[PDB]
Parts: C-alpha cells; sequence; structure tokens
C-alpha cells in the first residue's frame, strides 16, 4: 500500500532529534573519551621521562 | 615511579658530589707531602754546599 501523507511531519521530527544530539549528547562523551587517551599518553610519556 | 626515579638519581649524584671532593683532599695531602718533602731536601743540600 503507498498513499502520501505524514511526509512533512517525519522530516521536521527527524531535524529535532538531530540538532539535540548534536549539542547535548556529542560534546561531552568525546570529551571523556578523549581524557582517558590523554591520561594514558601522559602515563607512557612520564614513564618514558623517568628512564630518560 | 617518576618520584622513585628522581629520589634514586638525586641520591646518588650526592654520593658522586660527596666521592669528588674527597679525592681532592686527598690529593691536597699528598700536594703538602711533596713540597714538604722537597722543602726539607732543599734545607739538606744548602748545608752540604756550603761544607763543600
Amino acid at each position: 500500500m503507498n498513499i502520501n501523507a505524514t511526509l512533512i511531519g517525519q522530516s521536521v521530527a527527524f531535524f529535532i532529534f538531530v540538532l539535540f544530539c548534536m549539542k547535548f549528547v556529542w560534546p561531552p562523551v568525546i570529551a571523556a573519551l578523549q581524557e582517558r587517551q590523554k591520561k594514558i599518553a601522559d602515563g607512557l610519556d612520564a614513564a618514558n621521562r623517568a628512564a630518560r | 615511579d617518576l618520584e622513585l626515579a628522581h629520589e634514586k638519581a638525586g641520591q646518588q649524584l650526592r654520593e658522586a658530589k660527596a666521592q669528588a671532593a674527597e679525592i681532592v683532599e686527598q690529593a691536597k695531602k699528598r700536594a703538602n707531602q711533596i713540597v714538604d718533602e722537597a722543602r726539607d731536601q732543599a734545607r739538606t743540600e744548602g748545608e752540604r754546599l756550603k761544607a763543600q
């Protein structure tokens, strides 16, 4: 079955969830992800400085 | 590990600077002995030339 209805409704609803994720969800998770990498990088570098 | 490395590094450098000063003091004892022996030798040599 195919009847054209609710096309504009779903189109607008998608942008709302995309911009919400972009502002609220995405930045804090990447910051927390980078901190572990930075802490481990500092730890491995500090171990090399100790030998040096 | 970094703190332990700095403690061991600093402690052994104390030993090296203490040992370096001790080496130089023994050289000063030797230096004083060789000029003392020369000053007494010169005293006996001048006595020999005057008797001659």
